[PDB]
């Protein structure tokens, strides 16, 4: 049907010139994590303030993550990381989250 | 009613609110801001490696003029890992009877003064520092990278308007040092 | 000489139409990106 | 005198500080460049640290501090270029 061939053959939103777009490829390429301009955020979110169990929680699911190479290209930790775990974590600490480039 | 057309390209605004993406923007937004979780990434890249104490210097000055842009919350750089500054970076550590020393320093600290900031060149060498070094500056120390967050709606027409300004900020932070004709890239969702 | 060109005006007219347009889309075809 | 050349730097930057313009050329800035030993780690003065830490403030062209001390009003190599930028 025609919207099978649609979604099968869909086009990138933004075109090949976009500056943006040159950008985003340009970024990839020389920080090595892929040619991609799409990324998803994984936030996890607690009642309470984010402690060991959370820790050890995303310390596994991005283990997880980055094992399936063919769709998870990289992603920027800043949460496992000391010197920049609050620049990933909410004023009050009960958030915090991990960017994931596709 | 035509001189009056206004338009707008955040997308989840015309979306039903029980999606699941929407509803981890409200968890998101319950915590940090509406624009956290769609940042821009400037990306400054030079001739040379800026893997030093001096080249560090226009990397501040450069996140600094960026955070000085209107509609901007924080940026975070390698110089400034979670959008504050650095500790031990400003004036009266560079300095360095001491209880009135240590009283300026620690109140140097506890307001982020980032007046001044020096990171000496024994930060390159320390283990805790490479980790953090990696995510910022290229494998080869040519590129540098900073991560912006808009105060409002990045997607609104001011939201994106403040692309030229960050793009601007950033050429003129440069302006007159040893990075100037660099090239600047900015990308992003605004 | 007026007696013929003033029988073919309508297709004279439609390639003078054509050629502006054509012209001026090709001019606006090149302000992207740049 | 050192009290008003503060001034004139605070005039240079604020002129350089305006966005189409390059090389602004002052006596606090005699070829668009700051003067080198100006910078606030030369107005401070184990000293491994601190010649470092001024010759990393040398090598960027910090101009976040800026002195110039009494001194170079009477220093011959500097009058040459103190008539060109002020006043006889």
């Amino acid at each position: 049907q025609l919207e099978t061939v649609g979604q099968i053959q869909a086009v990138s939103m933004s075109p090949d010139a976009a500056p943006s777009m040159i950008s985003m490829k340009h970024i990839g390429k020389v920080f090595e994590e892929g040619d991609s301009d799409s990324a998803a955020m994984i936030v996890l979110e607690g009642q309470r303030p984010l402690g060991d169990a959370a820790h050890a929680f995303y310390d596994q699911m991005i283990g997880r993550l980055q094992a399936d190479t063919t769709h998870v290209q990289s992603l920027q930790d800043f949460w496992g990381d000391p010197l920049t775990a609050t620049g990933a974590q909410s004023s009050d600490g009960k958030a915090a989250y991990v960017q994931v480039k596709l | 009613t035509l001189p009056g057309y206004r338009t707008n390209y955040n997308d989840r605004n015309y979306l039903p609110a029980d999606l699941p993406a929407n509803e981890g923007y409200a968890a998101a937004e319950r915590h940090f801001s509406q624009a956290r979780m769609n940042p821009e990434v400037l990306m400054v890249e030079s001739d040379h490696d800026m893997r030093n104490s001096a080249d560090f210097l226009v990397i501040n000055k450069i996140a600094k003029a960026i955070f000085a842009v209107e509609g901007i919350s924080r940026v975070q750089a390698i110089t400034r890992p979670d959008g504050k500054p650095i500790e031990h970076t400003s004036i009266p550590f560079l300095i360095s009877m001491q209880e009135d020393s240590a009283a300026m320093g620690e109140a140097f600290d506890a307001s982020r003064n980032d007046d001044s900031f020096y990171l000496p060149p024994e930060v390159f060498d320390n283990p805790d520092f490479q980790r953090g070094l990696e995510q910022f500056l290229s494998p080869d120390g040519h590129a540098v990278r900073f991560i912006i967050s808009h105060e409002g709606d990045p997607m609104s027409q001011a939201g994106i308007a403040r692309i030229a300004k960050i793009k601007t900020a950033a050429k003129e932070a440069i302006k007159g040092t040893p990075l100037e004709g660099s090239a600047i890239y900015l990308g992003g969702t605004a | 000489m007026i007696g013929t060109l003033k029988r073919a005006w309508i297709p004279l007219l439609i390639l003078v139409v054509v050629a502006i347009a054509g012209f001026t889309v090709q001019r606006i075809r090149t302000f992207f990106g740049s």
